[PDB]
RNA sequence: GUUUGAAAAGCACUUUGGAAAGAGAGUGAAAUAGAACCUGAAGUCGUGACAAAGACAAUGGAAGUACCUCCAUUUCAACG
RNA sequence: UAAGCCCAAUUAGUGAUUGCCCAUUAUUCCUUUGGUAAGGGCGGAAACAAAGGAGAAAGUGUAGCCCUUCCGAUGUAGAUGUGGCCUGGAGGUUAGGACGAAGCUUAUGGCGUGAGCCUAAGAUGGACCGGCCUCUAGUGCAGAUCUUGGUUGGCGUAGCAAAGAUCUAACGGAGAUAUACUCAACAUGCAACGUUGGAUACUGGAGCGGGGAAGGAUUUCGUGCCAACGGCACUCGU
RNA sequence: UAAUGAGAUUCCCUCUGUCCCGAGUUACUAUCUAGCGAAACGACAGUCAAGGGAACGGACUUGAAGGGCUAAGCGGGGAA
RNA sequence: CACUGACAGGGAACGUGAGCUGGGUUUAGACCGUCGUGAGACAGGUUGGUUUUACCCUACUUAGCUGGAAAUUGCGAGAAAAAGAUUAUCCGUAAGCGGACGUGCGAGCGGUGGGUGUACGGUACGCUCACC
């Protein structure tokens, strides 16, 4: 009940989805929106390069006083980061989507990532202890990621 | 209510904005006023800063308490390889300003000149000035050279030439740049027909620093200040530091303004960029235009001091190396660190005061070490204090053993 | 503003003839500064494209010392907190006139910005304006009908050179060189101007006489 | 409120993952009824497609226009 | 040679009127609404099929009984009127619903001055409910430092800075040494976990030593195990 | 009134960064990244000069500015 | 008191406390004097007496990125410009006047090719490919 969009040709498109990821929403937002037009192998290349800290993830919406870096001129930004926990959870999802392409009978080297959508999951409640006897919230904010990818060849 | 006591305000307010220089090099924002009764001559020259030292000279100043007595003056050494002319621009007066008519080029440009057009020269096609080189000697391009040379003679009031520092004769290991520094030098003197003939004659020919300046004159030094990062208000503006028992801090300006005008003013001192600023610094008296070591093995030798020694100190200029080329030696300091390109420009101040007409003869140039305390003037003097040491008596033992 | 390659290829795909819009060029020698500015501020706002020329020759009534002080009282104004955000004090006669027009426009709407960018306001007569048609004049603002001739007046090029405006002598050598050039062009064609009028007197009696006493009834002989 | 459904028929099995899960299949009228599971609001958010737009903070009124419209109504021939 | 001051004109010694620009004013023309409102018509005149038309109620108030005429119209606090609107239930009547009721949704128009009502479409819902006349009341929200639940900007921000400190190799572990080609490796899998060995430190016998009271009451121990917790982490754990 | 005083005061000696007049170094922060992640506050918002006004305007009148979006500061305003 | 050329007078919410300081006013403790029957009073003296928050908007200071003249669009055409502005080679001035490759083969101004010395190390100057 979850996919906002459906593929054109569903017999040439493999889906993948995360139930409740427990990464930060505001970092898996930009980790995942950067691969929304990329092929599967160029999107996987980007994530192995964010881990090596050779390329960065551009923070374009939930940036808000992050440090500005020299590597965000690739994306036309000034500030971006290397969110390694949102990166490696998106690598588990690209590996699920290409396993779901092989059992459909499809070549995973021809898959363009159509449709990345990240939405907010239900938050999880903890507690921090402030001065003067106060107790105030310490929420988690996890996320929902979904993607298909449609084959574009010849 | 008025301020209870008066001090003069902190910092000159005319050097605002105290932001980083747009470019690392010294650039003249104004050349001297063109006297058309003079002979055509260049007006600026780029030199690179190579440490500093001090001299001894006797003073001709009648009336003074130091008349015919020897002073010690600090001097700065500025290495000057010759610059090669590659272009001629010409500017025409408009009610908007001063518009460029065009530029002729030299028919032969250096590798390090057309290196300035590349962020990456070695990994490139390197084909800049390659279609201008071949069009310039076609039939139509020899016309178009003479077409815009005539348009200088019609419309131009200001003729300038384009030179570049020629860094491969600067055999310096620490100035790491290999592309040449490019500026425009204004011709002053004569009419426009007499300026272009001097601009045509020294084209694709190197101009040497002693053809622009004389030995005992002054000059302006357009140069970019040594940079110091973000500094607070006490380092940058020189405000007074607050009493010791102040909460949240000392090195601050206490009041940044009244209730009304309900805004902070541009006159209130704040923190930010200190250093790396362009400065012009007029009336820098020149003391010695030096000559290259291939010509002069005895550079710091005076009439009154016959020690055979060069300008480079013992153990080199600290952080720089060796002065391998021609050099100018100026009285005092110039803005900037060592290795930085600086523009010696002819003065706009009246050079008629009796301090500035004074001819300079030296008596001593300090060639002692700038590492540590300088003690010996040459290495011949350290081999006479210290005799044969241990490492010399075992090198003399290998030389007998052969 | 030179036209881009998108604006240049479309003038080659479509074979665009060289176009000039209907531009009225006023010669403002010996005009009242604010009477000419109000005629111009109404015409620009009625959709006229207006080039204004010779702004160093505009006149303001009163002693030159009087009008120079009124500019220096205007230059006394600046935003004390940050003068880079302050009133910007333009010293050119061509820019004094653009301001005086602009202060008579609805400056803070788009209709008054479309009318202030319809004004150009050169000073002297530039080479692109010279041979583009006869200059016009504003005869209700011309100082010989608007100022009493015993009263002093003030040339705007002289008030402005002593408050700034470092290009007074440049304009004076660009307009000395024009009137020398345009008077050499006018001694030429004097045997072309006299050639036509000795052919328009010769066209009479070579044309039929029943079209001449209708050409003499309406006084066109 | 446990009120999933008429009935657990409460998703066998396949292959990706260490797993949570995912992609298919299957049950059922319905699975966008999949387990504190009928309906699923407002606020808030993501995404696809578009409309644009300087700095007059925005909203607002009047009067036109430009483009759009799973909307209404009327008209189609010796007739509106 | 005012676009200033004081006088004066109205297109100028030409022959007579009122230069023209702007109102929620004035005059007048429409429409609405209310009157201390004012008049008229309401005994169906005759006649008329399909293949000139419909209405006409003796009336406070309506989708007003129908026409004609005249005057007024803003307003806080306040009073009043309303065949004025809306919600829950009750008495009666008249009807809807598995061919889809309530609810929800809206670039769904329609019409009412308005409160509101009604239609359409849901690729929504899945069993109840509308209209009119009366009766009744826990009957209408935008604000009470309003109550309760949720959400949001701030914001991936402030911060997670006392108690010195960790390093190494081998094993364990899913936690790696993770790459579409025409690529030797660096420049495309980073970080992080436990155990033993080794190195380096620390506590320094008023001890991050070994036992008791009070207090706690299974935290003890082994084995599995990682959802949530141990504000970072965990394969470890009170 | 001797002795005693974390009592109140004054001078002198020694002494020194209290000061003239500041400079330079260290550890920890700030700062940048990985993981984690709040609060106060919040009508709407936020450039000024003068005028008027409930007689100190971010909004009204007439002028003067203002391309958009950012990172680190900072304490003049927001009668914070 | 002393130096100085001189030690002018004021404003900015009696400028300026999330700038500081806290001496003083301006609490609770205590002492004294005068007052009051008392509790207490005192523009009387004395002593001791928590100075909290910026990470928001603007302003100012510096530090980045980046469009746009219909100030995002219109295709809405304005050059501080050349002079066929009616066809078309330049040079130099208006009257004049200098020359301009000729027909796949040639030539000319030229960019790069092989061997024995010149100007202030290595770049230029002597003697196969494009264009006219
Ligand atoms: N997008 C604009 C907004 O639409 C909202 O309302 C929208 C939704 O509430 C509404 O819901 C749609 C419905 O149209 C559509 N025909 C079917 C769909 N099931 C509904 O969507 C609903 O269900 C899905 C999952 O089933 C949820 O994820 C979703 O949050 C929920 N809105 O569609 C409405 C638009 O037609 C708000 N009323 C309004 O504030 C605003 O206009
Ligand atoms: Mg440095
Ligand atoms: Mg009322
Ligand atoms: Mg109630
Ligand atoms: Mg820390
Ligand atoms: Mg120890
Ligand atoms: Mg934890
Ligand atoms: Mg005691």
């Amino acid at each position: 009940t979850h996919y906002s969009r459906k593929p054109q040709v569903s017999s040439k498109s493999a889906k993948a989805k995360v139930s409740d990821l427990r990464c930060h929403y505001k970092n898996t937002f930009e980790t995942a929106n950067v691969i929304n037009g990329m092929p599967l192998r160029k999107a996987q290349q980007l994530y192995r390069q964010v881990l090596a800290k050779t390329r960065c993830i551009p923070f374009k919406r939930y940036n808000g006083k992050i440090g500005r870096t020299a590597q965000a001129k690739e994306w036309g930004q000034t500030k971006g980061r290397w969110p390694r926990k949102s990166v490696v959870a998106m690598m588990s999802l690209l590996k699920n989507a290409e396993a779901n392409a092989i059992e459909k009978g499809l070549d995973p080297n021809q898959m363009v990532i159509k449709h990345v959508q990240v939405d907010q999951a239900a938050r999880m409640r903890r507690r921090t202890y402030r001065a003067h006897g106060r107790i105030t919230p310490y929420m988690c904010s996890p996320c929902h990621v979904q993607l298909f990818m449609s084959e574009k060849k010849e | 209510s008025h301020c209870k006591f008066e001090h003069p305000r902190h910092g000159h307010l005319g050097f605002l904005p105290r932001k980083r220089s747009r470019q690392i090099r010294g650039r003249a924002r104004a050349f001297p006023k063109d006297d058309a009764t003079q002979k055509p001559h260049l007006t600026s020259f780029m030199v690179f800063k190579a440490g500093m030292t001090h001299i001894v000279r006797d003073v001709d100043r009648p009336g003074s308490k130091v008349n015919k007595k020897e002073v010690v003056e600090p001097v700065t050494i500025l290495e000057a390889p010759p610059m090669v002319i590659v272009g001629i621009v010409g500017y025409r007066q408009t009610p908007v300003g001063l518009k460029t008519i065009g530029t002729v080029w030299a028919h032969h440009t250096s590798v390090e000149f057309r290196r300035r057009y590349y962020k990456n020269w070695k990994q490139s096609a390197q084909l800049a000035f390659s279609r201008q080189k071949q069009f310039a000697n076609t039939k139509e391009g020899k016309v178009a050279e003479a077409r815009t040379l005539n348009a200088f003679a019609k419309k131009a009031s200001v003729i300038r030439v384009i030179a570049h520092t020629q860094l491969r004769k600067l055999r310096n290991h620490r100035v790491g740049v290999k592309k040449a520094h490019v500026q425009e030098i204004q011709i002053n003197g004569g009419n426009v027909a007499a300026k272009i003939a001097l601009a045509k004659s020294l084209l694709e020919k190197e101009v040497r620093v002693d053809s622009v300046f004389q030995q005992s004159e002054a000059c302006d030094v357009c140069s970019v200040t040594k940079g110091h990062g973000t500094e607070g208000v006490v380092k940058r503006w020189g405000v007074a530091c607050l009493p010791r028992k102040t909460h949240r801090g000392l090195r601050k300006v206490a009041c940044i303004g009244a209730w009304h005008p309900a805004r902070v003013m541009y006159t209130v001192a704040r923190a930010g960029q200190h250093g790396y600023h362009h400065r012009t610094q007029l009336n820098k008296k020149i003391y010695q235009i030096g000559r290259s070591v291939a010509v002069e093995p005895n550079q710091a030798t005076t009439t009154y001091d016959l020690t055979a020694k060069t300008i480079t100190p013992m153990g080199g200029f600290v952080g720089y190396g060796t002065v391998r080329n021609d050099y100018v030696m100026l009285k005092g300091s110039v803005s900037g660190p060592r290795r930085r390109v600086m523009t010696l420009r002819r003065p706009m101040a009246p050079q008629t005061s009796r301090h500035l007409k004074e001819k300079i003869v030296l008596k001593f140039i300090d060639t002692s070490s700038k590492i540590g305390h300088g003690r010996f003037q040459t290495k011949k003097e350290k081999n006479q204090w210290f005799g044969p040491l241990k490492k010399d008596r075992i090198r003399r033992e290998e030389r007998l053993r052969k | 503003a030179f036209p881009s390659r998108k604006d240049a290829s479309r003038a080659q795909r479509k074979s665009a003839k060289k176009h000039r819009p209907e531009i009225i060029v006023i010669d403002l020698k010996d005009h009242v500064l604010g009477r000419a500015a109000a005629v111009v501020a109404k015409q620009l706002l009625l959709g006229k494209k207006i080039t204004v020329v010779r702004c160093e020759q505009l006149n303001i009534a009163g002693t030159e010392i009087r009008n120079k002080i009124k500019y220096l009282q205007y230059l006394r104004k600046r935003k004390l907190t940050n003068p880079t955000k302050g009133p910007f004090h333009h010293r050119a006669p061509s820019d004094v006139f653009v301001r005086t027009v602009r202060s008579m426009l609805p400056r803070y709407t788009k209709r008054g910005m479309k009318a202030l960018n319809s004004l150009v306001a050169y000073e002297g007569i530039p080479p692109n304006v010279v041979r583009t048609g006869g200059r016009v004049v504003i005869p209700r603002a011309q100082r010989h009908v608007c100022y009493r001739s015993e009263r002093p007046y003030t040339v705007l090029g002289n008030m402005c050179k002593h408050v700034g405006w470092k290009y007074s002598d440049v304009v004076a050598n660009l307009e000395k060189a024009r009137v020398e050039k345009a008077s050499r062009h006018h001694e030429k064609q004097a045997k072309l101007r006299e050639a036509w009028k000795a052919a328009r007197k010769e066209a009479l009696a070579k044309m039929p006489k029943h079209n001449v006493e209708v050409l003499k009834k309406f006084g066109y002989a």
